[PDB]
C-alpha cells in the first residue's frame, strides 16, 4: 500500500510516480515462492541500500 | 547457488559489450574514488563498479550503456540516456526505504 501511495501514483496524479502507473502486487516480487528469487542474501547489498543502517 | 540471489543468476553476461568493460577497466584505474556519488555512499569505484556489473545492469539485463556515457561515468547529462539515471536514482532511493523501514520489521 505505502508503494501505491507514494511512488505509483503520489498524490493521486500517475504523471508524479516513477512508474508507469503500474500498481504493485504480491505475484510482482514472490513468483511463486515464499521467498522471492530475487531477493539478496544478507550482506550483499550496497550498506546505504540495506535494512541495517 | 549463486552467492547474491537466492534463486536467480546473471552469470552468462552476454548483454554486456566489450567496450563497456574496457572502459569500466580504464576508468577504474583513473579514479580510484567516484567523482559524482549522491546515494552511493562509503564505496570505492571499484565496489561501485562491481555492483553496477552483478546487481544493477545484471538485475535488468541491461548494457552499461542504457543509463551511462561510455567516455566518461561521471556525465550528468548531453546525451539521450539521462532520464534513465535520474529515475535509476530515484529507484535506488526507494529500495533503500522499502528495505529500511519494512522489512527490517520482520
Ligand atoms: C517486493 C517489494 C515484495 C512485495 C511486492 C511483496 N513481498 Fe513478501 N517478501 C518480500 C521479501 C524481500 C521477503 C523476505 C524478507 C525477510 O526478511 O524474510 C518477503 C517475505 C514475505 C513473507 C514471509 C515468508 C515466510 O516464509 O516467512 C510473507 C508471508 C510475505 N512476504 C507476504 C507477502 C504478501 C501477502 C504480499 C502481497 C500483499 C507480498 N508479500 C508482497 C518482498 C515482497
Ligand atoms: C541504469 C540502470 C544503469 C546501468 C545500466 C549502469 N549504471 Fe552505473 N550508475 C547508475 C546510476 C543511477 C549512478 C549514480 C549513482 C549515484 O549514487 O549517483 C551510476 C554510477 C556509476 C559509477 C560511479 C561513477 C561516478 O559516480 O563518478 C560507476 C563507476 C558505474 N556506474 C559503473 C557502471 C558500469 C561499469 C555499468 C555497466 C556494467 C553501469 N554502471 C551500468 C545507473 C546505471
Amino acid at each position: 500500500k505505502h508503494i501505491q501511495e507514494t511512488y505509483v501514483a503520489p498524490g493521486g496524479r500517475i504523471a508524479d510516480g516513477i512508474m508507469a502507473g503500474k500498481s504493485p502486487s504480491c505475484w510482482l516480487c514472490h513468483q511463486g515462492a515464499n521467498i522471492p528469487p530475487g531477493a539478496a542474501k544478507p550482506g550483499q547489498v550496497p550498506a546505504v541500500l540495506s535494512s541495517t543502517p | 547457488q549463486n552467492p547474491i540471489y537466492v534463486n536467480y543468476t546473471q552469470e552468462p553476461t552476454d548483454y554486456i559489450s566489450a567496450e563497456s568493460l574496457a572502459a569500466m577497466n580504464a576508468y577504474i584505474q583513473a579514479n580510484p574514488q567516484p567523482q559524482a556519488v549522491q546515494v552511493l555512499k562509503g564505496m570505492t569505484t571499484a565496489q561501485i563498479s562491481a555492483y553496477m556489473v552483478a546487481q544493477v545492469s545484471g538485475g535488468l539485463k541491461v548494457d552499461c550503456s542504457y543509463c551511462h556515457n561510455i567516455a566518461n561515468f561521471a556525465q550528468q547529462d548531453g546525451y539521450p540516456n539521462a532520464a534513465k539515471k535520474v529515475t535509476a536514482r530515484k529507484m535506488m532511493l526507494m529500495s533503500a526505504d522499502l528495505n529500511q523501514n519494512y522489512t527490517a520489521k520482520l
